[PDB]
């Protein structure tokens, strides 16, 4: 958006890194220093979630990029998602491989 | 639990907010410049005010992290680049008084007029001092200007100097000069550490090496002016201040028609050749892009061709219309100029494109370090590009000069002289002005001997004499733009030296055999990757290391400068034989 699409958020600070396929949607102030924060932002107490200033005037490295990840799971459970398959001859009066 | 990680996180948050606020402010400024209106101007002012408030608040909150505990060099440098307060050190009363005096001086300089006709600075005074060749026609304007503007700014400048000195002292400094000399202060290892006081000893040393060439050029200019000014020039005297082609004499380029080595072979101008082929602004910019890609530099952004204002807008928009290279951030680089098919603009396009290429280099460094090594480096990377793109060999490669042309000796000498009248003649003036300003801010020159010592130095360094006596009631230093409006002037000397340093350092690595001024870094991928080694650092390392990365030396070097004009140097040394190179500091045009 010309003015700026500030609706897409992203977390910049956190106590420790995440684990494989972990999600965090908490919005508590980052307790950076020893001063225990009291829900207010300021020195050593910053908001973890910031927003993106997506604009059309941006270059190619800061513009919005949509990224999807397809992860395949092969548990011992029977497979239920199998890809496609087919050909088409109902050949008669001739022995063929069916 | 250590303060280092706390400062790291604080700087991370500060940069995250700055890369947004500065971008908004720069975009508002660009919108204001595109269509200059009262609404866009208000938007720009509001954005700038918000950015300044945020920056000063962060600095106030940043001074609580002493650099002694910060161990990582990059983190300490990031914190130091922000802890500096500047003008906020003074009290509200002192700050408001300084702002009032500054704006008063700026308004008095912008609305200055000299009448006995009745013109202003830009409409009549500049053209008159540039083209006029009559003695009085220039003397009257010069005297009127330096007596009106100088005498109106003297009382305000006297208090402005003390206010700036107090401001500097409030910021742990000694004088305003030391504050201005802080940009060249480096920090690092034992070899990459530079001090402010060390510059005073270098700028002078670098000037003693250029004295012979400047003296020869001045003698030649005096001998050539003796003709047009028979009864106003002495064979062994200085040159009047009103016969230098400019109100102050910063650039002697306007003296080329009177000082021409060989008139029967004029300089080379490809404007007509550029018009015959049907070129245009976009074609010039494409040629500049091709040249900058030949050296082996990144490709321009796709937005540089869409969002950039490369040509004058025909939609009725009133633009400032002076060449500028804007780096709004987040991959946004543009160039503002009313580009046309002339040669000077063709070369300025390459000069301004250098600024964009530089901004596209240090984009990886933190926002607190997205700037050139020093004030003299940013402008030195673009000028060297024009020196390589304005040679007789490059114009033939692009197709502006037919192949049947061959480089001549007389025209080469003419071009060398025309370049020296603007590059070699502008160094002594800037050096003398900065020396005077430093000695004034330091209180070494009593306030009762300002103009006296100023004019005494004008004869010893620049070799210029006044056409009429000017006692302490005048203020000529203030009559200059950079002096009235708060701005540093030493950056030009360092820029002029560093451009030649980079030229030689990048031309010797490209295994070029010939005159230093006829170099052509095109078709040389090794000349670009070695240059990017310094453009990618910016302010992340001390300027000494950034310089050594290109030239190898860790300080100013003037030997490459004398090697650029060596042919012209020998020409002047052989032509100035029948005269005394120099000037005696007692001759006076006003005295009989
Ligand atoms: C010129 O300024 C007006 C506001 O006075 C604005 O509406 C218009 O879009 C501007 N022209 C441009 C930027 O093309
Ligand atoms: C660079 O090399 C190309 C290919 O040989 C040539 O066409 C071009 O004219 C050369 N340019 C210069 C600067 O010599
Ligand atoms: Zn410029």
């Amino acid at each position: 958006k010309v003015g700026g699409n500030y609706n897409y958020l992203y977390r910049l600070f956190r106590k420790s890194n995440l684990k494989p396929f972990e999600r965090d949607i908490s919005t508590e102030i980052y307790q950076a220093g020893n001063k225990p924060c009291n829900g207010v932002a300021g020195f050593n107490c910053y908001f973890p979630l910031r927003s993106y200033g997506f604009r059309p005037t941006y270059g190619v490295g800061h513009q919005p990029y949509r990224v999807v990840v397809l992860s395949f799971e092969l548990l011992h459970a029977p497979a239920t998602v199998c890809g496609p398959k087919k050909s088409t001859n109902l050949v008669k009066n001739k022995c063929v491989n069916f | 639990s250590l303060t280092e990680e706390n400062a790291k996180t604080f700087l991370n948050n500060f940069n995250q907010e700055a890369e947004d606020l500065s971008y908004q402010s720069s975009l508002a400024s660009w919108n204001y410049n595109t269509n200059i209106t009262e609404e866009n101007a208000q938007k720009m002012s509001e954005a700038a005010a918000k950015w300044s408030a945020f920056y000063e608040e962060q600095s106030k909150t940043a001074q609580s992290f002493s650099l002694q505990e910060i161990q990582t060099p990059i983190i300490k440098r990031q914190l130091q680049a922000l802890q500096q307060s500047g003008s906020s050190a003074l009290s509200a009363d002192k700050n408001k008084q300084l702002n009032t005096i500054l704006n008063t001086m700026s308004t008095i300089y912008s609305t200055g007029k000299v009448c006995n006709e009745c013109l202003l600075l830009e409409p009549g005074l500049d053209e008159i001092m540039a083209t006029s060749t009559d003695y009085n026609s220039r003397l009257w304007a010069w005297e009127g200007w330096r007596a009106e503007v100088g005498k109106q700014l003297r009382p305000l400048y006297e208090e402005y100097v003390v206010l700036k000195n107090e401001m500097a002292r409030a910021n742990n400094y000694n004088d305003y000069g030391d504050y201005w000399r802080g940009d060249y202060e480096a920090e690092g290892a034992d070899g990459y550490n530079y001090n402010r006081n060390q510059l005073i000893e270098d700028v002078e040393r670098t000037f003693a090496e250029i004295k012979p060439l400047y003296e020869h050029l001045h003698a030649y200019v005096r001998r050539k002016l003796m003709d047009t000014y028979p009864s106003y020039i002495s064979p062994t005297g200085c040159l009047p201040a009103h016969l230098l082609g400019d109100m102050w004499g910063r650039f002697w380029t306007n003296l080329y028609p009177l000082t021409v080595p060989f008139a029967q072979k004029p300089n080379i101008d490809v404007t007509d050749a550029m018009m015959n082929q049907g070129w245009d602004a976009e074609r010039i910019f494409q040629e500049a892009e091709k040249f900058f890609v030949s050296v082996g530099l990144p490709h321009m952004t796709q937005g540089f061709w869409a969002n950039s204002m490369l040509t004058e807008p025909a939609d009725g928009r009133k633009v400032v219309c002076h060449p500028t290279a804007w780096d709004l951030g987040h991959g946004d680089f543009r160039i503002k100029m009313c580009t046309k098919v002339t040669m000077d603009n063709f070369l300025t396009a390459h000069h301004e494109m250098g600024h964009i290429q530089y901004d596209m280099a240090y984009a990886r460094q933190p926002f607190l370090l997205r700037n050139g090594a020093n004030e003299g480096f940013h402008e030195a990377v673009g000028e060297i590009m024009s020196l390589s793109a304005a040679t007789p060999k490059h114009l033939k490669s692009i197709g502006l000069l037919p192949s049947d042309f061959q480089e001549d000796s007389e025209t080469e000498i003419n071009f060398l002289l025309k370049q020296a009248l603007t590059i070699v003649g502008t160094l002594p003036f800037t050096y003398m002005l900065e020396k005077w300003r430093w000695m004034v801010f330091r209180g070494e020159i009593p306030k009762e001997q300002w103009m006296k010592k100023w004019w005494e130095m004008k004869r010893e360094i620049v070799g210029v004499v006044e056409p009429l006596p000017h006692d302490e009631t005048y203020c000529d230093p203030a009559s200059l733009f950079h002096v009235s409006n708060d701005y540093s002037f030493i950056r030009y000397y360092t820029r002029t030296i560093y451009q030649f340093q980079f030229q030689e350092a990048l031309c010797q690595a490209a295994k070029y055999n010939g005159s230093l001024h006829k170099c052509d870094i095109s078709n040389s991928t090794e000349a670009g990757q070695k240059l990017l080694k310094m453009l990618s650092l910016g302010n992340s390392e001390p300027w000494t290391k950034a310089l050594e990365n290109v030239v190898g030396a860790r300080n100013m070097d003037v030997k490459p400068l004398l090697n650029y004009f060596q042919p012209l140097f020998d020409w002047l040394k052989e032509q100035n034989r029948n005269s005394f190179v120099g000037w005696n500091t007692e001759w006076s045009p006003y005295a009989d």
